């Protein structure tokens, strides 16, 4: 029951957005999307060679040598239709990077002495 | 009237200013070009008539016995906007009302405690609601120490800020300071309204005005 929202589909490890196949994969799309069919049968019945062809160690150093291990998480994780925005456990009596840097505050607050005060 | 309004003489020093009155008890020279000299005695005090126009360091300083160069403990604060002074905001602290807070205002002033407004900057500046600074340690008013430790609590808010050049002790009080230049009744019962400036009171209408965009600092300072 999400039904009126959008989401992007998908964001590419970085061994995988290093080798970079998301651009002349756009490339070919696009240029897929501006053949007409009678050019898709045309190059079907006479095709043409590249479709990509870098390398093979470099898929293969993304895959083996470049490979990062991601954030697993706990054992009694339960999943629902939230479960990925409650992040702030924004530390109780910590302020913020941006609190930080837009008031001038040194790694000082401006309003550390009325916290002090308050206790 | 034993005080002077010799003035024509900021190179001068109180011994200098003094030796030519010499039986001088008071020598008290304004951050002006003015200074007011004070005998004890009656024929001592009438230097006006016997050394007036006299020489100090090489400059005629013509003396008249009268009060035309110039409690509650007053910080007279050349509070400066920037690299050029903004007025001198000479903050009459109402000792009447909070005179903890005033007396923290003057001794900030003043400089006595070795830290304070000479020198401090004011980081939290609001358009006719307050501009407070004082604090010397963090100078965002999140730092700051009062007399009693780094946190005070506020003396008295029979006073409130009613006005332009009304001071309040800014937080809980240490030595955060907030100067008001329009009504803050809304703020009254957590600041304690402790001064109100009937000298500087453009001074603070002109720090209001700046504030924070410029440095609004008073780097020289006073009772």
């Amino acid at each position: 029951g999400k039904r009126g929202i959008e989401k992007p589909p998908f964001e590419l490890p970085d061994f995988i957005k290093r080798t970079g196949i998301q651009e002349m994969r756009e490339a070919l799309q696009e240029k897929e999307e501006q053949k007409t069919m009678k050019s898709k049968m045309r190059e079907k019945v006479r095709p043409k060679m590249g479709k990509i062809d870098i390398d093979y160690q470099k898929l293969h150093d993304a895959f083996f040598k470049w490979q990062t291990k991601p954030k697993l998480t706990i054992h009694g994780d339960l999943y629902y239709e939230g479960k990925e925005f409650e992040t702030r456990l924004k530390k109780p009596g910590d302020l913020s990077d941006e609190l930080r840097i837009s008031l001038g505050m040194p790694v000082p607050p401006p309003w550390l002495i009325a916290m002090q005060r308050y206790g | 009237k034993r005080v002077l309004y010799v003035g024509g003489l900021e190179e001068v020093d109180d011994k200098v200013l003094h030796a030519a009155f010499i039986g001088d008890i008071t020598d008290i020279q304004i951050p002006l070009d003015y200074e007011t000299e004070k005998h004890r005695g009656f024929a001592f005090v009438e230097f006006e008539l016997a050394e007036d126009a006299a020489a100090a360091i090489d400059n005629m300083n013509e003396s008249e016995l009268f009060g035309r160069t110039i409690s509650n403990p007053q910080v007279y604060m050349d509070i400066k906007i920037g690299n050029k002074p903004a007025g001198r905001i000479q903050m009459l602290l109402r000792s009447d009302v909070v005179p903890m807070t005033a007396e923290n205002f003057r001794c900030l002033c003043t400089h006595e405690k070795g830290f304070g407004f000479k020198g401090s900057s004011f980081h939290r500046i609001i358009p006719q609601f307050m501009c407070q600074g004082g604090d010397f340690t963090n100078h965002n008013g999140t730092g700051g120490k009062s007399i009693y430790g780094k946190k005070f609590d506020d003396e008295n808010f029979i006073l409130k800020h009613t006005g332009p050049g009304l001071l309040s002790m800014a937080n809980t009080n240490g030595s955060q300071f907030f100067l008001t230049c329009d009504k803050t009744d809304w703020l009254d019962g957590k600041h304690v309204v402790f001064g109100e400036v009937t000298e500087g009171l453009d001074v603070l209408r002109q720090i209001e005005a700046q504030g924070p965009k410029q440095k609004v600092i008073i780097a020289d300072c006073g009772e």
